């Protein structure tokens, strides 16, 4: 049912987006069984779980999933205790929890709180991976939202072994509100994809995680500015598009000399 | 390929 | 399993929340989720009853051309609405957002000079600012007390652009000879989706009062209280998108780190952290 | 009035002033206010504490210089007050404010304040008879015989990409960014710095700005020209000495294409260009991508265009045609449009009258500006 | 260039010094009897005390005025004729010109280094500098520890002591393979 899986995906990017969660449950209710591949094709908001031995928060997210169990990724351990697990590798632990120190870092600097989780796993010639960040707007001020990414990067790594290759693939789901005096009431909704491949000389001095940060940094860089200008200014014209501050005589008045200046413009060429 | 490869080996035992 | 009585619940809820100008395809796409008209069509005349009662949708009217304003204010229950422009009851087709059979209902009109000076004034007042602005002005007896409501909508959709929009305000005003009381309620819902997607809902409530000296003085005065609280609506509406990356969007995530430069990887990934003295 | 109106842009950096109708302006000097530092001993020695014009480059070492606009924006309104009083005096345009109206141009999306203060000292200082206020883009897209099209406006203060459809500049569309030559000229200082030129002095600031005018350059891909090691190519400097300006010369322009490079919050100016055709609706997109005219003085960098260009096909939609339009006299772009604007009698009805903003106020000037 | 200015005033009290060393003798003269007045124009207009300074010589020189205009130069360049910014002046325009975020923290957190600021009263001097520019309803302190002359090197031993200075020089053979560009990325 190819055509029914279109349309949920078309009802479920129609629908409002903070209640993805709930409306995407009472959905699979409706026509079970594309469900799990709609959960694969519709983007969800991330989950937050307590690493108890280390005493952190990891995200959960389908890429660290083993069944019915989510792999942490500082401790390196399921948190339903599976007696057979994948873990990713030895050297690919070590790449992972060299992402995660960075990207805690970055998240650090960019974010200033929220959680962050880098899931690696192996590829055909290469490994991919999965950077998830979540923050949810603090209650000190009358602001409040949340910011999802998902960034899955695949790492085509060239027989030579100095160069790489890179696809990025993001994802950023953000919702805000605000309730101010004159504005009442302001609740800005979103999500946005975006993708870009490169390629990158692999060194000591430039590593893997080193080109994955970059890439990851400019592309939620790209993401913040489009969506600030873009997809924000577009609504902002539909706004006062909608009703007009100014009345309309005097807008006739100053589009009727507008229409002598382009007249006498186009006489003058 | 190898995740590729034992898909294959498997259908090739069979 | 499910239940069809959940079925057609959940069916109901999608049905509800659709944005506005996008309730056709959100039709179509829960008849072919659910591949039985017959079984949803029993919920589904209140849930499209109930989304085109609060939408505000105008409806045209071939004879008359009024283009009168769909609200709970003027429902008759005979799946008929009375359009207080002329004094027309009508049926109106939810399916096909439909105006039929254009009959006189014979309302007592005591009411009817407040309502029709409220409706001339309203209909100057839209016209001159909103871009379509359709309208209508309702009287009524809540309670026993004599009330005058305004209704406005503006919509504009672009489904070629991937955008739709709808302003809706809505207007209680009580008649009462020493201080009379304004209570407003406006919302907006906006969607943008050119290769991503935006939503933006945003509700005001207002509250004024005013004298009842003369129906015409009167009018004119919440006329210009119309006025005043639009115009500061939407004005703060547009200072605070312009406040959006400074200071709203900078609680999620900033454009740039405190450190007003881009990560050096490599300088964070070779070093530590360095704050291991204190 | 029957007399010649007089076309006046302001620019942060350099004024243009010149009578309505000539193809050229021929009154233009750097905007900026010098006051002497040094101490006068002589009978004889320079008589008058303010400098403008070309007598204040005359005697540049000898004074502190002032920049009264920054980013656009009037701070110092006393110099601003000064300079167009010299815009008249008999140095530059011997003639009289109440016999011209004025056609002055300003930076777009100002705040409020800036254009009534300008209108207020313009009919009270100045008894102008008539005073229209304009945009700098829609006039430099006017003076290359186009109505449809996107100009990329980079002048000393202020870089803004405006898409104009039909010869009504789109306001909801227009993108501004405060980094431009100055800021570039900031950077070459810093950098200069770096290299072991120190030039801390306001009067060198101009001698930075001088080097940034004739030896600067923007590379065509950014890190194989960082990696690589460039030539020293030698300036001199006007006392007759000579400075190796190495890499700073194609590290300073780069804060056009990345303004992180100084830690402001800001998009570049490709970012900025794509967002504004990005903005409008699409049926425009196609055409407003073909029609793009640069303007301002710091598009003149060598190898702006290619950057520019290969910038905005890494950013454009692909399968897309892109045109950049580069005309000689893009300097003087913003006063030809305003030349071309002001001969035409609908311009006649586009002033304010002394009478109308006695009356109104800033709601007549506000309501005839777009 | 403070004890260049206090060179100049000398010579302008009548004590001339050319050899370049009797510039240490200046310089001596500085660390010994000059001070920062905390309002320069109040002490400028009021009579000197004119402190005498016992010369290495055994001679005697009255110093008078020069003891503190000299270290006013810090504080005002303009005095020698240079269009440069005053001490307090970038001190204010660093924590101006950072983030908006951090301002207040950076005002909270200001730690004076180098042997210029130890100057009887530079200090206070200081303090009300910064208070003059500084914004309203901001917490100014400014740190003087005791160890300011040696301060860096200190913080030159402790980051030298860390297992992560390892990872941070620039190894002979990295140099040897590299040159220049090895100590600039390592730096930054
Ligand atoms: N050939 C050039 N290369 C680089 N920059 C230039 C060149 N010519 C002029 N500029 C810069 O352009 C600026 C003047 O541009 P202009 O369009 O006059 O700005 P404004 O409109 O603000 O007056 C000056 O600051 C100058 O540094
Ligand atoms: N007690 C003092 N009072 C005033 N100036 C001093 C004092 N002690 C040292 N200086 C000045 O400080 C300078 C040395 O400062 P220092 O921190 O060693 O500089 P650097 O960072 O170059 O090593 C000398 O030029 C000296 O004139
Ligand atoms: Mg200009």
């Amino acid at each position: 049912s190819d055509q029914q899986l279109d349309c949920a995906l078309d009802l479920m990017r129609r629908l409002p987006p903070q209640q993805i969660e709930k409306n995407l449950s009472d959905l699979i209710d409706l026509v079970p069984s594309l469900c799990e591949d709609l959960l694969s094709s519709v983007d969800q908001p991330l989950k937050i779980a307590r690493d108890k031995v280390v005493g952190k928060d990891y995200l959960l997210c389908d890429y660290n999933r083993d069944g019915d169990s989510y792999r942490s990724p500082w401790s390196n351990k399921y948190d339903p205790p599976l007696e057979d697990g994948a873990m990713p590798s030895a050297r690919l632990r070590k790449l992972e929890v060299e992402a995660n120190n960075a990207f805690d870092q970055y998240r650090d600097l960019y974010f200033e709180g929220g959680v962050s989780s880098v899931y690696l796993w192996d590829l055909d010639h290469g490994f991919a991976g999965v950077i998830l960040i979540k923050k949810a707007g603090d209650g000190s001020k009358k602001i409040k939202g949340c910011w999802d990414s998902i960034h899955v990067v695949e790492v085509q790594e060239k027989s030579s072994g100095r160069t790489a290759h890179y696809k990025l693939t993001s994802t950023v789901m953000l919702w805000l509100q605000t309730n101010k005096s004159g504005s009442g009431t302001m609740n800005l909704g979103g999500s946005l994809t975006r993708q870009m491949e490169k390629d990158e000389t692999v060194s000591d001095c430039s590593p893997h995680i080193a080109n994955i940060g970059r890439l990851v940094e400019d592309m939620e860089n790209k993401i913040r500015s489009t969506l600030n200008e873009i997809y924000f200014g577009k609504t902002k014209d539909i706004v006062n598009g909608l009703r007009s501050v100014q009345t309309f005589a005097d807008k006739s008045k100053q589009e009727a000399l507008k229409n002598d200046l382009v007249e006498a413009l186009k006489r003058k060429q | 390929e190898g995740v590729l490869a034992s898909f294959f080996n498997s259908l090739l035992s069979k | 399993r499910v239940s069809d009585e959940e079925k057609v619940r959940i069916a109901a809820k999608f049905i509800t929340h659709a944005p506005p100008g996008e309730f056709n395809e959100v039709f179509n796409d829960v008849r072919l989720l659910l591949n039985n008209d017959n079984l949803l069509r029993e919920g589904a005349a209140h849930a499209f009853a109930q989304y085109n009662m609060d939408q505000f949708t105008p409806v045209k009217i071939e004879g008359y051309e009024d283009q009168v304003l769909i609200t709970e204010h003027g429902d008759l229950g005979n799946s008929r609405f009375l359009d207080p422009r002329n004094k027309i009851s009508f049926k109106f087709d939810h399916l096909r957002k439909e105006a039929s059979d254009p009959q006189p209902e014979e309302v007592d009109g005591s009411l009817k000079s407040w309502r029709e000076s409220c409706d001339s004034a309203l209909r100057a007042y839209v016209k001159d600012h909103y871009s379509n602005g359709f309208c209508t002005v309702y009287a009524k007896n809540i309670d026993g007390q004599q009330t005058i409501i305004a209704c406005i909508e503006s919509h504009q959709f672009q489904p070629k652009n991937f955008w739709n929009g709808r302003w809706r305000s809505e207007w209680k005003f009580t008649i009462t000879p020493p201080t009379a009381q304004v209570v407003g309620v406006l919302k907006i819902q906006v969607h943008y989706y050119e290769d991503g997607n935006v939503q933006l809902v945003s509700h005001k409530d207002v509250q004024d009062s005013v004298t009842v000296s003369n129906e015409a003085q009167t009018a004119k005065e919440f006329i210009k209280i119309i006025e005043h609280a639009e115009n500061e609506y939407q004005t703060a509406i547009s200072e605070n998108y312009q406040t959006m990356s400074d200071t709203t969007f900078k609680a999620l995530r900033r454009q740039l780190p405190v450190t007003r430069t881009k990560i050096d990887w490599n300088k964070i990934l070779s070093y530590k952290i360095g704050k291991e003295m204190q | 009035i029957a007399n010649q109106p007089v076309v006046i842009d302001n620019g942060s950096g350099v004024i243009k002033a010149g009578f309505a109708g000539d193809q050229i302006p021929k009154y233009c000097f750097p905007n900026y206010v010098g006051r002497p530092k040094h101490v006068r001993v002589m009978a004889g020695a320079l008589e008058g504490d303010i400098f403008i014009g070309p007598k204040a480059e005359e005697h540049r070492g000898l004074l502190s210089i002032r920049y009264p606009m920054e980013h656009g924006i009037v701070k110092d309104w006393n110099d601003m007050e000064r300079i167009w009083q010299y815009v008249y005096s008999k140095d530059q345009l011997q003639t009289f404010s109440e016999e011209h109206p004025v056609l002055l141009t300003e930076a777009p999306l100002n705040p409020r304040k800036n254009r009534e203060r300008a209108a207020e000292v313009f009919f009270e200082t100045f008894n102008v008879p008539a005073l229209f206020i304009s945009m700098q883009a829609v006039l430099s897209l006017y003076a290359t015989g186009r109505t449809t099209g996107v100009v990329l406006d980079s002048g000393d203060g202020v870089t803004h990409a405006v898409p104009i459809y039909e010869g009504f500049a789109m306001p909801h569309s227009i993108m501004r960014i405060d980094i431009a030559g100055r800021d570039v000229s900031r950077f070459l200082r810093l950098y200069l710095r770096k290299e072991g030129y120190d030039f801390h002095s306001s009067s060198e600031f101009e001698i930075v700005k001088a080097i940034k005018e004739r030896a600067c350059y923007l590379s065509i891909n950014p890190q194989k020209d960082e990696t690589l090691e460039t030539e020293k190519a030698q300036y001199y400097l006007p006392d007759g000495s000579t400075i190796e300006i190495g890499p700073s010369r194609f590290r300073a322009p780069e804060l056009l294409f990345r303004p992180d490079l100084i830690g402001e919050e800001s998009e570049g100016i490709h970012e900025v260009l794509v967002f504004a055709i990005q903005k409008s609706d699409m049926d425009l997109r196609r055409t407003l991508f073909s029609n793009i005219v640069l303007s301002g003085g710091s598009t003149l960098f060598k190898g702006f265009g290619d950057r520019l260009l290969s910038e905005v096909k890494k950013l454009a939609p692909k399968d897309v045609k892109i045109r950049i339009s580069a005309p000689q006299e893009r300097l003087y772009s913003t006063w030809i449009g305003g030349s071309i604007l002001a001969s035409l009698d609908t311009f006649k009805k586009m002033w304010v009258s002394k009478k109308e903003y006695e009356e109104d106020g800033a709601r007549s000037i506000h309501r005839k500006t777009f």
